[PDB]
């Protein structure tokens, strides 16, 4: 299910300067483009091949709109700052979400446009793409002051044009890497813990994207209370990396199977521990 | 305000044998806020030509970085990533075991 | 490509 998402960082520092705004584009789990207002000349930079090639209209356009962005969030907190009247000394973050699913005839799936103070939901743009959520009073303000500025219509216009449109052309362009799935590599693994037990751990690595389904199960029974589950982390080289773990009685390894499902493969996996 | 802990996984790129190149990594998610300090170490010491990926988060909000380094292990050399946050009282050490 | 400006918040 191919995606576009930013994920847009504004934190203050009061009493040590403006907000720094951090902007990062992925398409699906893949990092495209970066901005950091706290680098030297601020400006977008590219973070994969398959995007350096864009002209100097482009990245100088890019630039254009997060710098204006920056300006809009440092505003963003500042009078969120007010709406709870809160000190003008702690720290405080505004988070933003915006972007694409794709569907399957390369039509929009589902936009987004959804926001979050001090890691918390603030302000959210719903399905139909023309109507707002707040959480509190004080996104109600907010609410008020994007349907006045018509904000929805101009973000619809964005996310049913421009983000497929140039999604699709991410994806064509960078084809070789983007929709290639490299389904896990996995073995399973026995650490003894006493004379009477043994952690069973499920690994799979190598594997892009990142949506992956590890469970463990004993004699069919998921067993979904005693599977400890890492967060599924980057290797470094594009792929990922994950295990799901769960401690057996010994004596009882062989009850235990390892299911795994992921895009890459079309049957699920069935993992056990041979000795 | 809200605020979140960080996990703190210490792996390899690929599988590591002694002798053969490779990179140490250490993974930060789930924390909130942002600001964060990560400092990789060879036998205690820090190690200087540390890399790490640009800010991003989660589906609920929380933040990941990555820091990584290419080395080359050794039966003898230990490694370890420290970690600074608001939410931990004292500087976390977390030590790299071999396990994949 | 990014967003387009919207209001401040
Ligand atoms: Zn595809
Ligand atoms: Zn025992
Ligand atoms: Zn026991």
């Amino acid at each position: 299910s191919h995606s576009m998402r930013y994920f847009d960082t504004a934190v203050s520092r009061p009493g040590r300067g403006e907000p720094r705004f951090i902007s990062v584009g992925y398409v699906d789990d893949t990092q495209f483009v970066r901005f950091d207002s706290d680098a030297a000349s601020p400006r977008g930079e590219p973070r994969a091949p398959w995007v350096e090639q864009e002209g100097p209209e482009y990245w100088d356009r890019e630039t254009q709109k997060y710098k204006r962005q920056a300006q809009a969030d440092r505003v963003s907190l500042r009078n969120l700052r007010g709406y709870y009247n809160q000190s003008e000394d702690g720290s405080h973050t505004l988070q933003r979400m915006s972007g694409c699913d794709l569907g399957p005839d390369g039509r929009l799936l589902r936009g987004y446009d959804q926001s979050a103070y001090d890691g918390k939901d603030y302000i959210a743009l719903n399905e139909d793409l023309r109507s707002w959520t707040a959480a509190d009073t004080a996104a109600q303000i907010t609410q008020r002051k994007l349907e006045a500025a018509r904000a929805a219509e101009q973000l619809r216009a964005y996310l049913e044009g421009t983000c497929v449109e140039w999604l699709r052309r991410y994806l064509e362009n960078g084809k070789e890497t983007l929709q290639r799935a490299e389904p896990p590599k996995t073995h399973v693994t026995h650490h003894p813990l006493s004379d009477h037990e043994a952690t069973l751990r499920c690994w799979a690595l190598g594997f892009y994207p990142a949506e992956i389904t590890l469970t463990w199960q004993r004699d069919g029974e998921d067993q979904t209370q005693d599977t400890e589950l890492v967060e599924t982390r980057p290797a470094g080289d594009g792929t990922f990396q994950k295990w799901a773990a769960v401690v057996v009685p010994s004596g009882q390894e062989q009850r235990y199977t390892c299911h795994m499902q992921h895009e890459g493969l079309q049957e699920p996996l069935t993992l056990s521990w041979e000795p | 305000m809200i605020q979140r802990t960080p996990k703190i996984q210490v792996y390899s790129r690929h599988p590591a044998e002694n002798g053969k190149s490779n990179f140490l990594n250490c993974y930060v998610s789930g924390f909130h806020p942002s600001d964060i300090e990560v400092d990789l170490l060879k036998n205690g010491e820090r190690i200087e030509k540390v890399e790490h990926s640009d800010l991003s988060f989660s589906k609920d909000w929380s933040f990941y970085l990555l820091y990584y380094t290419e080395f080359t292990p050794t039966e003898k050399d230990e490694y370890a990533c420290r970690v600074n946050h608001v939410t931990l009282s004292q500087p976390k050490i977390v030590k790299w075991d071999r396990d994949m | 490509r990014y967003r387009p400006g919207t209001v401040a918040l």
